[PDB]
């Protein structure tokens, strides 16, 4: 259960740096706010998923 | 050279690379700056 | 045509047209710049021995009592009140109110309130002149350092006894007894200040020394120049263009300034800067942060010391620190 | 003795300073 | 963006483009809020990972871990850290939600509607537009208010608030009787702010807190109501300038006030700040060296009553100049000094000779040694000690710290307030870019004397 | 006084701050009888005794006549909670003595030509004997300075020059040899109680006092003055 | 110099001051706290020691209406009372632990109580919190 | 005692008044200075040409 | 110190706090990269 938990972990601060990075150049780009809302939608969807599954995930490890 | 100083330099390198990058993107393809 | 008593008032303490501006600020700084003003010059001239550490052990500072103006000065307030109100109608009588030092609490308070009238005040002017708001602005840095050097300190020392004196050799004695027990020499917000007031008397000769060498001759040689200038001109009265040739051949060409507008606000701006710092550094040293300490940082490989410019400064403090109250501590540290 | 001479000069200096003020040579615009 | 030909703006003054611009200013605190929540969580978790048990919290450089311990978590009876889970927890949250807090703040700033005065016209204003700020106003106290009652309802009802005056040793008590009277509250309010009085300063029991805190929650519950459904009167609408700096400029003044405040607590105040978290105060340690001392001369077969310094005062004790028997030396300009370990062996009229000639407690002897030790002096390289000291001891105060930081703070920001209200001004009136050559004010005045 | 020990004790120290209530002694309620009252002869143990003045008297040396004062150093001049040891004999005399406690305060007082006069209020190891009606004994005055206090400039008597630093070419200074010279010899006084009032429900008495003592000398650098010190007094028997 | 005889002052307690300032030594030593949980024999001393001083001191004080004394003694020798209570109830199982806590509760409860009421300076309330106070502490003692 | 004083000073008293003739004083001399400000202070607006209504004040 | 199962992700946490101090900078990177318009 431990190794599952760090694993969550890492694939969450993956997700979020992935995002920190892409945000921004995403809505910056002329036309591409309008068009790639889909990947930032995902996105922003898979990390908060991350983050529920660490906070369940926390009671069992600690 | 410990490892833990290793993975400190690491994170910071990682970290301090994120905000030019977003920079460079953004000129290189002539983005709304 | 104004026909109440309030609006006249208004019109009369509002009015531009009076030889010294009163405004409203002014309403708040002139009685209680007078009131400290006598009470300095009284108590200065003819007031008692004030004991000062409250250790019974009363200090001569006035002029009736064997002093000189080098000597002279204003006692602060006793040890034993620390940092409690004194007023005039707290004590038995006037005798006990001059043996603690009221006078320093009474003319401390009064200067910090008219100084802070007179920033105010001069905002006012400005604006009912026409202008810009800032001379205000520049006026804070002293203001700052007065209320460091009388306020702050004691408020964070817990005694109006740690504050400034208000003489020369009170002044030569506070700064010293500062250095003994801060390093204030060694730190950056001092360093700062000295590079403030440095760059600021450097700028001024370079400025003076500019402006006066590129004069366009208006006069003969039997009278001066400044007869050669004529209040309320509208031309130019020098070559700014010349001035700034020979500065850029002097050092090289874009390091002096060729607009007028930018050179004066770097002249505003470095002292005022300066000073802020090394104020802010007063009162940073007020709540015992003092400042580098390189003392026994140099070690050989077999442990022993190896001294250095801060050992010998370390020294001059360790000598000018057990003398500064010679019967005012009873135990090892001072704490405060 | 040295205190009125104390005294005396630093009421001259006084005295001084308001004379400037008060009774300066008043600017005029050409 | 925009740039210096359509603004008159230039780059180091460019957050002055988005004056008029609802929300892309929006945008702009939204991010600056994220910000603000992401240095909470992060120094909260910097500052778990790098804690010990065997030191207290004052000696390992620790700011926001104190105030977490002072709400009565993770602490246990006499000032011990018994657990560090509810640290990261907390830590935890703020990181997380100041992603979200950046993400809105990016959106509103980058791609979200720059001027919300035509499509969402309820979150419209117009800075001329007296009702919609006092609204606005209204709204925010409104919210500021549900924070007070929020502290309030955790020293009743969530555990409690850690007490340092507890009966049997500091520990996490329930408030159950709050003070709410009148005259205690205006007490404290309308204080000198001069030694003994001590304003604000000097609150000195956790009921008086909470009391103060249901007041300043109803207060501004009421006055957020009071505003939402009215607006400014002629008397108010003659002595202000209506722009939206000028509003600035009230706000950096208020907060100004508000730093220098705050820097005279975090030096003066135990019960807010409990010594066992922060260390001793200025004060406290004098105290703690002149109470060590005698202690140690009295175990050496000496008459501490009796004692006679070298000036004829007295070494151990002495007489305030009210009356009251106080500890002699330097020490007797700090002899307004209240602490848990001190007022057990205090009488009506001060010291009690007896008390503490036959029952001193070794528990108060430790704490007396201990916060003697460690002294709130130090340098700028953090060695702890007066100026004249060896490289020993690493160690600076947690109260020099937060006093110093804030007391800076609080002056450049009474500095900037002074510059915005002055810059308000001129621009409301209208000669904030210079005179005008064809009418200057001045050439139509008489000259003076 | 106007409050009695019960009513001092049933106030805060909150309270009592800064009203100068703890710079003054307790006097007795309506159940004290006059005088010794109905005390068993015995000896007793003193304690909680302490005495507050209530004039100051100045007699500068080559006057004959006192002089009134005025104080400058705040409430600060109450000896307070001293023990000792108090014997009645069956007859009426009584013996009390002074062993520890707060028995001594400094204090400074101005004159009728302006010059501060500092003395050294103290009845440490009190000595006095008499009947009930009037207790004549003495005291020990020490110097008000200590042996390291040292003068402006660096003078002391344990510690300090010996000498003038500043004037380097007068080699010995036979001139200055009477201010080199510091001794903190100690002194004595005299004492003249009464006791007025006695509770021997709780074992409380009261009373006035009178003493005399001498000014400081500034460790011997000065002719000392005589000075009166007059008020009540307040201690407990048990 | 001249000799004098002090080695008994070691006995006393003269050491505390300078272990107490032992930057050395764990915070644990220099409180106090690791040695009261390493010696029961101490904490135990302490609670009837506090007992005792509680009921006699506090009936005598609020006889005779003594707020300060009776507050001052609620916290000068009763000052590690709830540290000594702790300590001792960690060095049982887990139903006489969770019982002895529950006590603990109610009677610091009780103390809080009656520290209110002195401070409010009542007399009869502040006699009726002293008695219930004693009774929760004879509770908790026989507890333990 | 020696002497007599008033005894007030570190007391923690609203505004320093120990005695009602100081809150007398206070009120007495604001609620002058108030009411000579309330007869004029409708003849002082008039100074600008204005009414005082919603839009009145320096505004920007 | 940070719970057992948070252990290795320790080195991160260590370098958090600076950024603020690194967006103040990336803020005039920006303005020099839009060359100070
Ligand atoms: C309405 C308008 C104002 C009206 C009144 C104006 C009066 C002006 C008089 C003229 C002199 C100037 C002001 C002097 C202030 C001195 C403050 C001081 O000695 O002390 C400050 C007090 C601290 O009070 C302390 O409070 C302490 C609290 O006591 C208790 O505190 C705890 C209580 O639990 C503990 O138990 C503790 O042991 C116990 O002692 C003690 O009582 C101390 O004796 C007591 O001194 O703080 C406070 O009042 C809180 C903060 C006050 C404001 C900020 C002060 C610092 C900034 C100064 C001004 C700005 C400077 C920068 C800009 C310069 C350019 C313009
Ligand atoms: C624009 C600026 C232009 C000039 C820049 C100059 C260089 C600054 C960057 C380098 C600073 C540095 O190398 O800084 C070094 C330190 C980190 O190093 C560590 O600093 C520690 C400091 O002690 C702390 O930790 C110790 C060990 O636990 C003790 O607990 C001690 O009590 C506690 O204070 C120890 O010395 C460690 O050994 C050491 O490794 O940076 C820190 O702490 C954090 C640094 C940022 C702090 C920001 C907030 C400051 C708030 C106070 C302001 C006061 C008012 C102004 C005064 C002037
Ligand atoms: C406290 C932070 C701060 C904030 C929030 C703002 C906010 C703002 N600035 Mg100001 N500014 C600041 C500091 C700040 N500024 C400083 C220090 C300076 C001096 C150098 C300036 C000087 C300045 C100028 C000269 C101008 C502005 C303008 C603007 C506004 C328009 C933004 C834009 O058009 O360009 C944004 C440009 C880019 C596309 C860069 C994108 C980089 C992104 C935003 C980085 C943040 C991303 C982060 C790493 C990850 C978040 C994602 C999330 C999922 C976690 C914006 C509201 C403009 C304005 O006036 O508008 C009318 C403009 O003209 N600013
Ligand atoms: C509390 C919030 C606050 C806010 C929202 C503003 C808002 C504003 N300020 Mg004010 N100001 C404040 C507080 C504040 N100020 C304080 C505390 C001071 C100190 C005296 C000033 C001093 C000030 C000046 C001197 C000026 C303004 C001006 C302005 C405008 C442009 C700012 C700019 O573009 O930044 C761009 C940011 C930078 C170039 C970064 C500089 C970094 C500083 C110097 C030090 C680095 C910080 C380090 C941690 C210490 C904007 C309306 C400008 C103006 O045009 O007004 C209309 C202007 O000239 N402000
Ligand atoms: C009735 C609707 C409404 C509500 C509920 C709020 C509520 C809020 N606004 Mg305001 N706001 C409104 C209308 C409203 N606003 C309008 C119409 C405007 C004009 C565009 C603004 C402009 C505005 C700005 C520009 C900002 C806010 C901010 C905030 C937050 C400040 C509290 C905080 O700092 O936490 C700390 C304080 C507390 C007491 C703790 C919370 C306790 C809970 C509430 C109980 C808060 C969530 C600030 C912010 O935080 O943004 C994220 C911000 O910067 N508001
Ligand atoms: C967030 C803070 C806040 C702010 C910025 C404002 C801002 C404003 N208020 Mg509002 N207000 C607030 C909170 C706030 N209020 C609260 C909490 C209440 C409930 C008491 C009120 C009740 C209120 C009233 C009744 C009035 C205003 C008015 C005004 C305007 C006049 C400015 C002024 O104060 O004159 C400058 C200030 C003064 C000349 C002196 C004030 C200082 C007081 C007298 C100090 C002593 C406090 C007082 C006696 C309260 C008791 C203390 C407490 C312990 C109970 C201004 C828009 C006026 C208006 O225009 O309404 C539409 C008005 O008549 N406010
Ligand atoms: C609050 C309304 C403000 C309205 C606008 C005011 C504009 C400015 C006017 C001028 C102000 C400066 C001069 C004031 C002189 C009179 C006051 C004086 O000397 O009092 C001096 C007196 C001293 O009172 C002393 O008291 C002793 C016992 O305590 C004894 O009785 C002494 O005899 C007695 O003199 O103190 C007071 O009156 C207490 C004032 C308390 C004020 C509380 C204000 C609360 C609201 C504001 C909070 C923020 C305040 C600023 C904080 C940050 C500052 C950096
Ligand atoms: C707003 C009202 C309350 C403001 C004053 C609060 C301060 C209370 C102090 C102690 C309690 C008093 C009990 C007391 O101790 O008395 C004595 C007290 C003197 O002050 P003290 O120092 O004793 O206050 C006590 C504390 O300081 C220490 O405990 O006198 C006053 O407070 C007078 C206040 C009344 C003046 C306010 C009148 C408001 C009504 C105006 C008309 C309204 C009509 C509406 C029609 C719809
Ligand atoms: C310690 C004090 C002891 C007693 C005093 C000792 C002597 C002190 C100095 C006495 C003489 C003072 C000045 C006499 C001439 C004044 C003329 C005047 O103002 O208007 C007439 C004069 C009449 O001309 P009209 O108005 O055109 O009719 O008015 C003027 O404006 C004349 C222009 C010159 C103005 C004064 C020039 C400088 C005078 C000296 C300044 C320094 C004085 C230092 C001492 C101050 C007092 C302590
Ligand atoms: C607009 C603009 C600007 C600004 C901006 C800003 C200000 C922003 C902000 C932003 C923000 C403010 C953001 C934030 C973010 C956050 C995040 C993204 C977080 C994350 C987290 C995590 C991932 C965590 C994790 C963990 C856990 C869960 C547990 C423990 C461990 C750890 C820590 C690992 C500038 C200046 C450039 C200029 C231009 C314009
Ligand atoms: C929580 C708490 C508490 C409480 C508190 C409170 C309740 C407070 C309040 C407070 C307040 C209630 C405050 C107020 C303030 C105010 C102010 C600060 C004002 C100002 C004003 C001004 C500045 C004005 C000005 C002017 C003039 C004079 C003229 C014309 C123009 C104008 C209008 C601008 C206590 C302490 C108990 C305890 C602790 C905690
Ligand atoms: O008084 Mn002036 O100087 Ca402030 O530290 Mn402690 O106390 Mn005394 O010695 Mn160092
Ligand atoms: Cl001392
Ligand atoms: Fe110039």
């Amino acid at each position: 259960m431990l190794l599952i938990f760090q694993l969550a972990l890492f694939a969450f601060i993956v997700v979020s740096f992935l995002l920190v990075v892409g945000v921004p150049v995403v809505l910056a780009t002329p036309e591409g706010w309008a068009e790639n809302k889909g990947t930032v939608f995902s996105g922003i969807g898979i990390w908060f998923l991350l983050v529920f599954l660490v906070g369940i995930l926390n009671s069992f490890v600690v | 050279m410990n490892l833990e100083i290793v993975l400190q330099l690491t994170a910071l390198l990682f970290i301090v690379a994120a905000g030019p990058l977003v920079i460079v993107l953004l000129s290189s393809r002539g983005g709304n700056l | 045509e104004s026909t109440s008593l309030w609006a006249r008032f208004c019109e009369w303490v509002t009015s531009t047209e009076n030889r010294l501006y009163i405004g409203w600020f002014g309403v708040l700084m002139i009685p209680t710049l007078l009131t400290a003003t006598s009470v300095f010059i009284i108590a200065f001239i003819a007031a008692p021995p004030v004991d000062i550490d409250g250790i019974r052990e009363p200090v001569s500072g006035s002029l009736l009592y064997g002093n000189n103006i080098i000597t002279g000065a204003i006692i602060p307030t006793s040890n034993a009140i620390g940092l409690h109100f004194y007023p005039i109608w707290e004590a038995a009588s006037l005798d006990e109110w001059l043996y603690n030092g009221g006078p320093y609490q009474l003319i401390v308070c009064h200067f910090f309130l008219g100084v802070c009238s007179y920033m105010g005040r001069e905002w006012e002017l400005s604006f009912r002149l026409g202008m810009r708001p800032w001379i205000a602005v520049a006026y804070s840095a002293p203001v700052a350092a007065a209320t460091a050097v009388f306020i702050i300190y004691p408020l964070g020392q817990g005694s109006f006894s740690d504050g400034m004196p208000l003489g020369i050799s009170g002044t030569f004695n506070f700064m010293i007894v500062f250095q003994a027990e801060h390093n204030i020499l060694m730190h950056p917000f001092h360093m700062l200040g000295v590079a403030g007031v440095f760059g600021g008397s450097l700028f001024s000769a370079m400025h003076g020394s500019l402006v006066t060498s590129s004069l366009i001759r208006e006069t003969t040689e039997n009278e001066s120049a400044n007869e050669g200038y004529k209040f309320g001109q509208e031309e130019e009265t020098y070559n700014i263009v010349a001035a700034h040739g020979y500065f850029g051949r002097l050092i090289f060409q874009y390091a002096s300034f060729n607009n007028s507008r930018s050179l004066h606000f770097f002249l505003a701006a470095w002292p005022v800067v300066g000073i802020w710092f090394t104020a802010l550094g007063i009162s940073t040293m007020a709540f015992n942060l003092n400042g580098f300490n390189f003392n026994q940082s140099v070690v050989d490989s077999q442990g022993r010391v190896i001294n250095t410019w801060a050992d010998i400064i370390n020294r001059a403090n360790l000598g000018m620190e057990v003398m500064h109250e010679r019967n005012a501590h009873n135990f090892p540290l001072d704490l405060a | 003795m040295e205190a009125l001479v104390y005294t005396f000069l630093l009421v001259g200096t006084l005295g001084i300073i308001f004379f400037a003020i008060f009774f300066r040579e008043p600017p005029r615009i050409v | 963006g925009r740039d210096q030909e359509s603004t008159g703006f230039a780059w180091w003054a460019g957050n002055a483009r988005l004056i008029n611009l609802s929300g892309k200013l929006l945008g702009a605190h939204v991010a600056h809020a994220g910000l603000i929540v992401f240095w909470a969580g992060a120094m909260n978790l910097f500052e778990v990972a790098h804690f010990v048990p065997e030191k207290p919290m004052y000696e390992q450089g620790l700011i926001l871990l104190p105030h977490l311990a002072t709400l009565g978590y993770g602490v246990g009876p006499g000032g011990e850290v018994i657990d560090t889970y509810p640290y990261f927890v907390s830590g935890v949250l703020h990181l997380i939600s100041s992603a979200v807090l950046g993400f809105g703040g990016v959106y509103h700033s980058l791609v979200g509607p720059e001027t919300l005065e035509e499509s969402f016209p309820f979150f419209g204003y117009v800075w001329k537009d007296k009702n919609k700020m006092t609204t606005i106003l209204g709204i925010h106290l409104i919210v500021l208010g549900l924070g007070a009652w929020l502290l309030v309802w955790k020293a009743m009802y969530f555990g409690g608030i850690y007490d340092t005056w507890a009966p049997g040793g500091g520990d996490v008590r329930i408030i159950t009787n709050p003070t709410v009277s009148p005259g205690v509250i205006f007490g404290y309010l309308f204080r000198s702010p001069f030694g003994g009085d001590g304003w604000i300063v000097s609150v000195d029991n956790m009921e008086d807190v909470i009391g103060g805190h249901i007041w300043i929650g109803t207060l501004c519950i009421f006055g957020g109501i009071w505003h939402i459904l009215t607006k400014p009167w002629a008397w108010a609408r003659r002595a202000f300038v209506w722009s939206g700096e000028a509003y600035l400029s009230y706000s950096l003044g208020a907060i100004s006030i508000m730093g220098f405040t705050a820097c005279c607590m975090a030096w003066f105040n135990t019960t807010a700040y409990p010594s066992e978290f922060y260390g001793p105060t200025g004060p406290e340690a004098s105290q703690s060296q002149t109470f060590t001392f005698l202690v140690r001369d009295q175990r050496l077969g000496a008459n501490v009553a009796s004692a006679q310094g070298p000036t004829g005062l007295g070494k151990y004790l002495m007489r305030s100049p009210t009356g009251e028997i106080i500890f002699g030396g330097e020490t007797m300009r700090f002899w307004d000094f209240r602490g848990p370990w001190l007022e057990p062996l205090r009488g009506p009229n001060g010291l009690d000779l007896n008390k503490l000639k036959n029952d001193i407690q070794p528990w108060q002897e430790r704490r007396a040694a201990e916060y003697m030790t460690h002294a709130p002096l130090g340098s700028l390289n953090s060695v702890g000690g007066v100026a004249t000291e060896i490289n020993a001891v690493n160690y600076v105060s947690p109260r020099s710290w937060l006093a110093t930081s804030h007391f800076c703070l609080g002056f450049f920001f009474f500095v900037g307030h002074l510059w915005h209200a002055g810059r308000a001004r001129a621009a409301a009136a209208g000669f904030e870019k210079g005179i005008d050559r064809d009418n200057e004010p001045v050439l139509s005045m008489r000259p003076l004397d | 006084g106007n409050f009695t020990f019960d009513e001092l004790q049933a106030k805060s120290y909150l309270e009592v701050k800064g009203s100068t209530l703890a710079n003054q002694c307790p006097i007795l309620g309506a159940d004290a009888q006059q005088g010794l009252g109905d005390v068993k002869p015995g000896t007793f143990q003193l304690d909680k005794f302490c005495m507050e003045p209530s004039s100051f008297k100045v007699k500068m040396p080559g006057s004959k006549e006192f002089e009134p004062s005025t104080l400058l150093t705040r409430n600060t001049y109450s000896l307070d909670q001293m023990t000792g040891s108090v014997t009645v004999k069956g007859d009426g005399s009584v013996a009390l003595k002074q062993q520890d406690g707060i028995d001594f305060a400094p204090v400074t007082v101005k004159i009728r030509g302006g010059e501060m006069v500092p003395f050294m209020f103290t009845v440490k190891n009190l000595n006095i004997e008499g009947k009930a009606d009037g207790l004549t004994g003495d005291f020990t005055v020490p110097s008000y300075r200590g042996a390291t206090f040292m003068d402006p400039q660096g003078r002391g008597a344990a510690s300090g020059w010996e000498y003038v630093k500043g004037l380097a070419a007068a080699g010995a200074q036979e001139e200055l040899a009477a201010e080199n010279v510091k001794s903190a010899a100690a002194t004595v006084g005299e004492a003249a109680f009464a006791i007025a009032s006695t509770d021997a429900a709780t074992g409380e008495i009261a009373g006035v006092f009178v003493t005399r003592q001498l000014a400081d000398d500034d460790l011997g650098s000065k002719d000392p003055a005589t000075i009166e010190i007059e008020g009540i007094w307040y201690g407990q028997l048990s | 110099l001249d000799l004098f005889d002090d080695r008994k002052a070691r006995q006393a307690g003269f050491d505390i001051i300078y272990e107490a300032r032992d930057l050395d030594l764990p915070q644990g030593v220099r409180d106090g706290l690791a040695q009261a949980r390493e010696n029961l024999d101490v904490a135990k001393a302490r609670i009837k020691e506090a007992e005792k001083r509680i009921d006699a001191d506090l009936d005598a004080y609020i006889a005779k209406a003594y707020w300060t004394e009776g507050r001052n003694e609620l916290r000068r020798q009763v000052g590690t009372l709830r540290f000594d209570l702790n300590a001792v109830a960690d060095t049982l199982p887990k139903a006489a632990k969770k019982e002895a806590q529950a006590a603990k509760n109610e009677f610091l409860a009780a103390v809080e109580a009656l520290d209110l009421q002195l401070r409010k300076k009542n007399g009869d309330k502040a006699a009726a919190a002293l008695a219930d106070t004693k009774a929760k502490l004879d509770a908790v003692i026989a507890k333990l | 005692l020696v002497d007599d004083r008033l005894a007030g000073e570190g007391t923690g008293k609203i505004l320093g008044i120990n005695d009602p003739s100081l809150f007398w004083a206070i009120t007495i001399v604001f609620t002058i200075v108030w009411g000579v400000f309330y007869v004029s202070t409708r003849e002082i607006d008039a100074a600008s040409d204005r009414e005082n209504d919603d839009d009145f004040g320096l505004t920007l | 110190k940070l719970p057992e199962a948070y252990a290795p992700f320790d080195p991160i946490v260590d370098v958090l706090p600076v950024i603020p101090v690194l967006f103040l900078l990336l803020a005039l990177v920006w303005q020099a990269s839009v060359s100070f318009r």
